[PDB]
Formats: structure tokens, C-alpha cells, sequence
């Protein structure tokens, strides 16, 4: 293909994003999960392995690394220890309410999709941990697993292919870093959420300290639909290397704000004014998109024309595809403000364990309000600039990067505004 | 080369254990990495982030102190990319640093001073305010001036592993993320002078020694110490014919690098 | 924990009397090799230099650190006493 | 706000009583028999939480009860209830409104909601109504960012807000009703307003679209 | 069949301890635990 969207709802995987339908385990075999799964777990490991490779399935946490692969570094006969299966339902970016939206409302697709990796790594049990603020989602899927439980599907016979799953969900306790990989081993562990130095990759000591993966619900939702319709259909779905079906989370300033099942490689354009109802005022009025959730720098609408969904096309534009996170800003935004919001953010949520994240995105922070205020001079940007690039690399985790990012595109982009804003004040106070 | 990997340091070869780190292949070959959190006897912590460095055909600079060599890794520890990651990481302690050193214990003593002249910048851009940390009260031994604490947590794991009492670490988030004990607790064991050693910064110190003297005045008399039968090694340092303080000797068969709060 | 100062060998003299000053109380000394320290590439250049000029010596061998087993995983063991509780 | 030492005060001396009832003992015998053995310091979060929604608030005898019946330090129990943010170390009020402020939130004028709450509550961000059963606070994202503005009161998300409907939600939760969660602007959920630009057609079923040999 | 009418409304009537009475339902639907050979890592 060469266009791509226009997604069919055949064709969608969600089938139940918006809550029109039952979310028991009665509407989800409705719904057609649930279906066949005693024979892929009797196809066994490597099978179900090949299909993720052969549908080119990405992270849909951020990574964007390879799911076939990364659930292919567990592919190893036991070493005395038990091998686990974890769910990042932290969702605690910005932007994004996917993973919210489908546990909420399809969770016997994430207990199915468990119960399939799970398999395909050899496990014994998938935690899920879930964002401590969405307590009627965790209760939600507490129920599902527990119609899981009562169904026979999970616990002691895995739908009767003599194989032992267990499905445990624990709460978080409100923290942004315990989104990540190693700091939500950690934070089921039992201690704080701090992210721990790689290597050792989660593979080899995890949670526990056994091998364990950890995977997005997005991820792992979409795993046993994979497996149901083939690889070929997933990878037929998007370009070359970017396959498959994308939750899209469109906010900000635009008419109908919302949660959308679409196509990979669609144009932002086209995502926004077919299912947002367009921007407020309109495209001529659309100022700056962030593509990705906060992590992701800003794209101008120049570049929002002809720009399409893709990581690689977004890595080309500069920016990368994060949550899917689609933040919309008209003229009338305080581009400023809202950027030194987003550092702020950042700096409350930062863990403090490493030096250049704790100090840098504080520092960052404190040079951002006084930006806002319009209370420095045009060196201090080139100075930010080298700050962010000081921070970004240097951590321990990836969140000195997503921290460092926004104000890179910030700079790279809207620097005339700060300037204007600088010579204002200096006028205004002189 | 029996169970030996070859790895590079500058491009000079060299045979290593399996699962050594860069840095101890840096100090096989002579040259010490810089470090903060990191201590031969204490567990790898790897949050400081001053020992970066670059390996040769990598684009990430790694962590000397935990990342171990894999086979025939260049350690470019004297490059561009090594040079600028340690003036970042010196530039993000010394912004929230406290302009302390004149009342501080650690004169010539002080690891953050020396690698800071030893690698960091010349000069800073923090224009902000810096932040300040209130004090505890562990003990009669151990004087805490926690604005100066880096958060190594070298005190906290020297605690948990050595000491055995599990009453320090971290409590917060981000910037406000303060070392010490939440309650107002005492932290009086035997070993408890060692986080005075251990610690980098002045943050803990010693409150008998407080305000006496100078390291570079202070002469080093290498001894034995007799308030028990392990005999440990230690330096009385003695400043014009007066004992000023005691501190411990790397012996590796008696006391390694630790004494009693006894002879301390 | 800089090692920079343990490569060369030294050679000092043995501690004399220091005592206190009447007048302002500053350390007095009746020796004149106080505060004489040498500095030596070699234990055997060292010794040497000690014999040729007489002086009774009395060396000590040089104490490396013994090279340890550290492993970052050992921190988050299944199973071993290593796996600590705190970061 | 929040100070991350602990003043021993009478309200919350190491002396102030609590425990867990029997019902949320079975609840953390649950909990412990959730992790796997050998493990039981995984337990310390639930546990926590457990408490502080069995007390309200956290007190530091709370917290030193938790290390007691978990075996665990309780400096490490301290250490988890500093670094987590919904622990409450402070008693707060009955309803505990977090308000988010984050950027999508504030495009969507969250600004608004906030200060019409102060004007009606009477009171700042970050502090208590003097009858104890309003606390304000100013939060980051809540992960519902398509609903914006919207507040979580409790357990419950109340999304799409206007002024408007945030001061009937006050006028619901003086009068002690349940203000019921969900989005105020008409829509139920995530969907876009003015009809469904996808899932329209009904989901297909069972044995659709599989591959063959499976 | 119904498409039009919001299926979410079991979580409109949750008290503050739905979760932990499910975990200790389920508690009985369980694996036996692995164990590492010792009561805690001390
Ligand atoms: C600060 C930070 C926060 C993150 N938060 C999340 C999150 O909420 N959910 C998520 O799935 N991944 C999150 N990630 C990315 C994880 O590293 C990644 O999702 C995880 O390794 C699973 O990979 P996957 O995308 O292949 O599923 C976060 C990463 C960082 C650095
Ligand atoms: S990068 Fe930031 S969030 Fe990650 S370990 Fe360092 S301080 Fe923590
Ligand atoms: S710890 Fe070092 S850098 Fe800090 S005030 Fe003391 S002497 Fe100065
Ligand atoms: S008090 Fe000293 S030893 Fe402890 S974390 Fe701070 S700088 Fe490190
Ligand atoms: S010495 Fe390696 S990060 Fe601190
Ligand atoms: S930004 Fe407010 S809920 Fe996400
Ligand atoms: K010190």
C-alpha cells in the first residue's frame, strides 16, 4: 500500500474501545475472545514467537523495540528459577488513556493476551501493574480475571492444555517513573520505584530476580488477535517496518477530543480533522502538535502538512511516536507555558535517584518559569540547549531523555517567541 | 588466555576475569575511573553517573563502575565524549551544591573538590537558587549537614550490608529525595564512624574532629591499634605534636578499610 | 578514594619530640629531620639509598587492594543474601 | 507542601492506635499469599494502601504496625510511604479532590475548575476546609487526558468538567450523595462528541478471520 | 445488541474495598507460590 487509514472496524482490533458492549466474559466471547486459544498455547512457544516476528508488532510503551524479539530473549530453558510475564498498565504519560480505555472496557483481551505471552516466553505468572489512581479499572479487571478464574481459562489448566498460568494484579501508588521498565520491577519488588542500571536486562534478572518481560497492555492486548488472524494480516496493516493498528489519544485543542483505533502510517492531518472534528478554529489556527505523549518533542504545523504516523517518519520529523498521544495546540496557546508545564511535570516526577535527571530537569524547570516570565536573555537558550544535552544520555532511565526532549524541540523550533518574549520584558522592566 | 577476555583500555590489551567491570579493567591497566557512589566494598549502586565513559563503536557512554566488559571493548577514557560527560555530571552537582567549603571538614579531603578540578568545568551557569536541606540528629558521633549530601547512598548501603542495622535511606521524590532517617532516630552501632569515612562530601562528619584542623596540616603517622585483640591498622593523624584524629589503613587480611568506633 | 598518592615509595624518619613553646606555644623541635621525606620509584632504590647513607631502615611491602567480584546483578538476587533492600 | 521528616506531635506520636481489623488481616494474609514466599517484603505497597484506606491517613504507628506484621524494616516501610505520592502522611479531609494540571488538562482550561473549587470551597490548593471534609490538591496527570478538565475525588473520576458541573458535584457531595463518576459533557466515555467516527458496526464474533490451520 | 447505551455502570456501585475482597476471593484460585529456600533475605 502506499496511502494508509481510512481503518475498517472489521478490521479493528478493540471491538469494544467505546463501552457499548458487555465487558464480561459473555460479551468478550461475543466479541470472539477467548476463541481457539487452547490451540495456541498447544501450538506452543515458538509458533506464537514466529507470528509476533512475522507481524512486526512494535512496543507500544515508547521503545519501539521489537516485541517478537524482546519476547524471543526469554526463548531459554529454565534455570531452577520461574520465569514471569509483567503488564505496564502504569499509562502515566500525558496524553495517553488508551491502556485506561481498553482495560476498562476489553480486559479479557489483556488476561487472554497474558495468558498468550505467558506461553510464548514459558511462565508461570503475568503481574499486571496497574496505575494506583484507576481503582474502578483495577476492580474492573479483578473481576474479568476473576471470571477468568471461575471459567477455568486461567489456574492449574490453562484452558485445558495442561499448562499453569497465574494472572495477579497489583496497584502502584502514584508515580510516574513506576511506568518504566526496571522501576515497575522494582516497585513489585517492593521497594521504591527507582530504575535499575541495564545490564542486568530483565530477561535474565528481573522481578524477583528471575527473567521476566515486561510489556505494554496495548501489546499484550493485541498479542492473541495477532495470533488468532496471522502475522500477515497485522503486517499487511501499516508500512514497511511500522505494521499494524495504533490507539491514537487526540487532546488538547481540538472540537471532539478522543480516544481512536487507526491505522499506522495515517497522516496527522487526516487522524485530526477525520476524528477529532479538527482543531479549534481550524488548521490554519493549529500552532504546535507533540505526536507522541510528552516525552516526544513539539512539531510547527508546517511539518504537521504532510506527516504521518509512523516511529521512522516521526524519528525523520525529529520527533518519535511515543503513547500515540496526540496534543493539539492552537495560536492562541501559550506555547511557553505549556512546555515549562509539561518540565514541571517532569520534575515532580522525576525519582531523584541520578544526578543529571534529579539536578538537570530541576534546573530545567527553574530556567523554563523564568522563560515563561520572559525573565532572561538569549544566551540562557543556547544554555538550555546544553543542559539538555547534558541530561539527555546520561541517565539511568530514559526519563532524563523525555525530559530533555520537549525543551530540544521547544528550542528547535519556537525560539523567535522566546526571544520576543525576552526583548518584551526587557522593554516592559527598563 | 584461560578463562580470560581481551579487552582494550586506550587501545592497550589486556586480560580479564569474565564479569569484570570497566572500571576495575581501568585500574588493572593504572588508571582510576571517576567515581562517587561507587566502592570496592560496598554493593554497585551506579547512580552518580560520574564514570561514564565512551567505549570505542558505541554511541552511549556507559557507567565504568557496573557495566562489565564484554570482549575486545576500546575504553576510551580520555576522549571527548568521556571529558564532557563528566564536566555535565560534575556541572549538575555543583548547581545545588553549598558554597560550604570554607566551613566545611572536608578541606583537602574532599573527592567532590578534587574531581571537580581534576575533570569538571571552570566555572558555572546556575543562575538559580540552590536548595537546602534541614539537619538530623543520629547521633553524638556522626554530624550530619545534609544541604552538602550528594545522595551516593554509600552511607545507606554501608548500613545495610556492613553495619546491619537498616536504618538510613531515602525519603522523597526528585529534588526534594533527602538521606537520612525519617524518624528521629539514633543511628549509634558499632562501625558507625566508616559513613564518615565513606561518605565523599562533608555531609557526614565527625563531630569530635569538628572545626580541629586541616588534612594538608595534618601529619600521618601509620599505626596498630590495641583496643582489641584484631589489631587493626590506622593512620594517627597529628598536627603539631597533638593526636588529632584516627582513621583507618587498607589491610585487607585484619580490617580491610574499616575500624571500630572505639579506636575511632 | 583517590589512589594517585600510594604509587611512589617514600622514605620519613622516626617521630622526635615536639613540645610547646612558652612564649606563644607553638611546637618546638629539637631534630632536624623532622619533616624530611623522600620519594623513590623502587623498594630496592629505597633500600639503597638507606644503606649507602647509613641509616638503619626498616621497610614495609606495599599493600595492592585485592581485585573484587563486583556484580550489579547480585543486587536483586532470587535467592543468595546479596539482594539488598534499598537503592 | 509535604516534608518528608516526621515531628513527633500527639496526633501522631508512635502511640496513636491503630490496627488492622480481622477482616484486613485475612486481606493481607491474601496479599502475602499473592507474592511468592521468601518475598513477602513485595507486600509493603497493598499493605500500606490497605491501611490507609482502612485509617484514612497514615500515621507513623500505622506505618510502624505494617513493618511489624510484614517483618520487613520500617525504614524501608518509611521509605516507600515518602516516595509514593498517594500515601497521605497528613490526615486529610472526606473527600480528598485532586485537581489535574497538567498541559492537555490546562489546554482544556483545568484553570478554571480550579479556581471556581477554591472560590466555592473557601480555601487554597494543598489545604483542608474546617470542618474536615474538603482537601484540595493540585495533581499531575490522572491518565484520562481526552476527558479534560476532570478531578478525582477519592476513587472516582469526574471528567469533561465546566464550572458549572463542578459546583453541583460540591453541592452533591455536601448533601452526602454519590455525584456519580464519568464525564459530565454528555458523552459516557473516551468517544468523540457528536456521534462515532469508528465502531459503528457491530464487532463481528466468534470465528471470524482466522487463519487457517489453527 | 445494544449499541447505544454506556455497559460500565457496575463500577458506578464500588466501595473502597472492592479490590482487596476480590484478591482474597481469588486468593483460593491460586498456584502454590515459589519459594527461595529462605523465609526472607534478611
Ligand atoms: C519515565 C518512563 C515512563 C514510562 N511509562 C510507561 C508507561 O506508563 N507504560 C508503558 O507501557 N511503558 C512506559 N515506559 C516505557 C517502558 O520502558 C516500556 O513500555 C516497557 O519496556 C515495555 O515495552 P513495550 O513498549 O515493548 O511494551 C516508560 C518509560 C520511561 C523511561
Ligand atoms: S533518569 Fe530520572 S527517573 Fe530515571 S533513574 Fe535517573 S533520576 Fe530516576
Ligand atoms: S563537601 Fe566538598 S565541595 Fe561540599 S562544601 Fe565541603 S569541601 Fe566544599
Ligand atoms: S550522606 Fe554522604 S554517603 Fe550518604 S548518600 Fe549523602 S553523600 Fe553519599
Ligand atoms: S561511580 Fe558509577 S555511577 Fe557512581
Ligand atoms: S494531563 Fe490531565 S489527566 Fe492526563
Ligand atoms: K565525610
Amino acid at each position: 500500500k502506499t496511502s494508509f487509514g481510512s481503518l475498517k472496524d472489521e478490521d479493528r482490533i478493540f471491538t469494544n474501545l467505546y463501552g457499548r458492549h458487555d465487558w464480561r466474559l459473555k460479551g468478550a466471547l461475543r466479541r470472539g475472545d477467548w476463541y481457539k486459544t487452547k490451540e495456541i498455547l498447544l501450538k506452543g512457544p515458538d509458533w506464537i514467537l514466529g507470528e509476533m516476528k512475522t507481524s512486526g508488532l512494535r512496543g507500544r510503551g515508547g521503545a519501539g523495540f521489537p516485541t517478537g524479539l524482546k519476547w524471543s530473549f526469554m526463548n531459554k530453558p529454565s534455570d531452577g528459577r520461574p520465569k514471569y510475564l509483567v503488564v505496564n498498565a502504569d499509562e502515566g504519560e500525558p496524553g495517553t488513556c488508551k491502556d485506561r480505555e481498553i482495560m476498562r472496557h476489553d480486559p479479557h483481551k489483556l488476561v487472554e493476551g497474558c495468558l498468550v505471552g505467558g506461553r510464548a516466553m514459558g511462565a508461570r505468572a503475568a503481574y499486571i501493574y496497574i496505575r494506583g489512581e484507576f481503582y474502578n479499572e483495577a476492580s474492573n479487571l479483578q473481576v474479568a480475571i476473576r471470571e477468568a478464574y471461575e471459567a477455568g481459562l486461567i489456574g492449574k489448566n490453562a484452558c485445558g492444555s495442561d499448562y499453569d498460568f497465574d494472572v495477579f494484579v497489583v496497584r502502584g501508588a502514584g508515580a510516574y517513573i513506576c511506568g518504566e521498565e526496571t522501576a515497575l520491577i522494582e516497585s513489585i519488588e517492593g521497594k521504591q520505584g527507582k530504575p535499575r542500571l541495564k545490564p542486568p536486562f530483565p530477561a535474565d534478572v528481573g522481578v524477583f530476580g528471575c527473567p521476566t518481560t515486561v510489556a505494554n497492555v496495548e501489546t499484550v492486548a493485541v498479542s492473541p488477535t495477532i495470533c488468532r488472524r496471522g502475522g500477515t494480516w497485522f503486517a499487511g496493516f501499516g508500512r514497511e517496518r511500522n505494521s499494524g493498528t495504533k490507539l491514537f489519544n487526540i487532546s488538547g485543542h481540538v472540537n471532539h477530543p478522543c480516544t481512536v483505533e487507526e491505522e499506522m502510517s495515517v497522516p496527522l492531518k487526516e487522524l485530526i480533522e477525520k476524528h477529532a472534528g479538527g482543531v479549534t478554529g481550524g488548521w490554519d489556527n493549529l500552532l504546535a502538535v507533540i505526536p507522541g505523549g510528552s516525552s516526544t518533542p513539539l512539531i510547527p504545523k508546517s511539518v504537521c502538512e504532510t506527516v504521518l504516523m509512523d516511529f521512522d517518519a516521526l524519528v525523520q520529523a525529529q520527533t518519535g511516536l511515543g503513547t500515540a498521544a496526540v496534543i493539539v495546540m492552537d495560536r492562541s496557546t501559550d506555547i511557553v507555558k505549556a512546555i515549562a508545564r509539561l518540565i514541571e511535570f517532569y520534575k515532580h516526577e522525576s525519582c531523584g535517584q541520578c544526578t543529571p535527571c534529579r539536578e538537570g530537569v530541576d534546573w530545567m524547570n527553574k530556567v523554563m518559569a523564568r522563560f515563561v516570565k520572559g525573565d532572561a536573555r538569549p544566551a540562557e537558550i543556547d544554555s538550555l540547549w546544553e543542559i539538555s544535552k547534558q541530561i539527555e544520555g546520561h541517565t539511568i532511565c530514559a526519563l532524563g531523555d523525555g525530559a530533555a526532549w520537549p525543551v530540544q524541540g521547544l528550542i528547535r523550533h519556537f525560539r523567535p517567541e522566546l526571544e520576543d518574549r525576552m526583548q518584551r520584558f526587557a522593554q516592559q522592566h527598563r | 588466555a584461560s578463562n580470560l577476555i581481551e579487552v582494550f583500555v586506550d587501545g592497550q590489551s589486556v586480560m580479564v576475569e569474565p564479569g569484570t567491570t570497566v572500571l576495575q579493567a581501568c585500574e588493572k591497566v593504572g588508571m582510576q575511573i571517576p567515581r562517587f557512589c561507587y566502592h570496592e566494598r560496598l554493593s554497585v549502586a551506579g547512580n552518580c553517573r560520574m564514570c561514564l565513559v565512551e567505549i570505542e563503536k558505541a554511541p552511549k557512554v556507559v557507567a565504568a563502575c557496573a557495566m562489565p566488559v564484554m570482549k575486545g571493548w576500546n575504553i576510551l577514557t580520555n576522549s571527548e565524549k568521556s571529558k564532557k560527560a563528566r564536566e555535565g555530571v560534575m556541572e549538575f552537582l555543583l548547581a545545588n551544591h553549598p558554597l560550604d567549603c570554607p566551613i566545611c571538614d572536608q578541606g583537602g579531603e574532599c573527592d567532590l573538590q578534587d574531581q571537580s578540578m581534576m575533570f569538571g568545568s571552570d566555572r558555572s551557569r546556575f543562575l538559580e537558587g540552590k536548595r537546602a536541606v534541614e539537619d538530623k540528629n543520629i547521633g553524638p558521633l556522626v554530624k550530619t549537614i545534609m544541604t552538602r549530601c550528594i545522595q551516593c547512598t554509600r552511607c545507606i548501603r554501608f548500613a545495610s550490608e556492613i553495619a546491619g542495622v537498616d536504618d538510613l535511606g531515602t525519603t522523597g521524590r526528585g529534588n526534594d529525595m533527602q538521606v537520612g532517617t525519617y524518624i528521629e532516630k539514633m543511628f549509634m552501632s558499632e562501625l558507625s564512624g566508616n559513613v564518615i569515612d565513606i561518605c565523599p562530601v562533608g555531609a557526614l562528619t565527625s563531630k569530635p574532629y569538628a572545626f580541629t584542623a586541616r588534612p594538608w596540616e595534618t601529619r600521618k603517622t601509620e599505626s596498630i591499634d590495641v583496643m582489641d585483640a584484631v589489631g587493626s591498622n590506622i593512620v594517627v593523624s597529628t598536627r603539631t605534636g597533638e593526636v588529632m584524629r584516627i582513621l583507618p589503613r587498607m589491610h585487607e587480611d585484619i580490617n580491610e578499610e574499616w575500624i571500630s568506633d572505639k579506636t575511632r | 578514594s583517590g589512589v594517585n598518592n600510594t604509587k611512589k615509595w617514600k622514605m620519613e624518619f622516626d617521630t622526635r619530640e615536639r613540645w610547646e613553646n612558652p612564649l606563644m606555644g607553638w611546637a618546638s623541635t629539637a631534630d632536624p629531620l623532622s619533616n624530611m621525606v623522600l620519594t623513590f620509584s623502587a623498594k630496592e632504590d629505597a633500600i639503597a639509598f638507606a644503606e649507602k647513607n647509613g641509616w638503619s631502615y626498616d621497610v614495609e611491602e606495599k599493600k595492592v587492594p585485592k581485585p573484587k567480584s563486583k556484580s550489579y546483578g547480585a543486587n536483586f538476587s532470587w535467592n543468595k543474601r546479596t539482594r539488598v533492600s534499598t537503592k | 507542601g509535604a516534608l518528608f521528616v516526621h515531628r513527633d506531635t500527639p496526633e501522631n506520636n508512635p502511640d496513636t492506635p491503630f490496627d488492622f481489623t480481622p477482616e484486613n488481616y485475612k486481606r493481607i494474609e491474601a496479599i502475602v499469599k499473592n507474592y511468592p514466599e521468601g518475598h513477602q517484603a513485595a507486600a509493603v505497597l497493598p499493605v500500606l494502601d490497605l491501611a490507609q484506606r482502612q485509617n484514612g491517613w497514615l500515621p507513623i504507628s500505622a506505618m510502624n504496625k505494617v513493618a511489624e506484621v510484614l517483618q520487613v524494616p520500617p525504614m524501608r516501610v518509611y521509605e516507600v510511604a515518602t516516595f509514593y505520592t498517594m500515601y497521605n502522611r497528613k490526615p486529610v479531609g472526606k473527600y480528598h479532590i485532586q485537581v489535574c494540571t497538567t498541559t492537555p488538562c490546562m489546554l482544556r482550561d483545568s484553570d478554571s475548575i480550579l479556581e471556581t473549587l477554591q472560590r466555592k470551597l473557601g480555601i487554597k490548593v494543598g489545604e483542608t476546609t474546617p470542618d474536615k471534609l474538603f482537601t484540595l490538591i493540585e495533581v499531575e496527570c490522572l491518565g484520562a487526558c481526552v476527558n479534560a478538565p476532570m478531578v478525582q475525588i477519592n476513587d472516582n473520576y469526574y471528567e469533561d468538567l465546566t464550572p458549572k458541573d463542578i459546583e453541583e458535584i460540591i453541592d452533591e457531595l455536601k448533601a452526602g450523595k454519590v455525584p456519580k463518576p464519568g464525564p459530565r459533557s454528555g458523552r459516557f466515555c473516551c468517544e468523540p462528541a457528536g456521534g462515532l467516527t469508528s465502531l459503528t458496526e457491530p464487532p463481528k464474533g466468534p470465528g471470524f478471520g482466522v487463519q487457517a490451520g489453527l | 445488541t445494544d449499541t447505544t447505551t454506556y455497559k460500565n455502570l457496575q463500577h458506578h456501585d464500588y466501595n473502597t474495598y472492592t479490590f482487596l475482597d476480590l484478591n482474597l476471593d481469588l486468593s483460593k484460585f491460586r498456584l502454590p507460590q515459589p519459594s527461595s529456600g529462605r523465609e526472607s533475605p534478611r
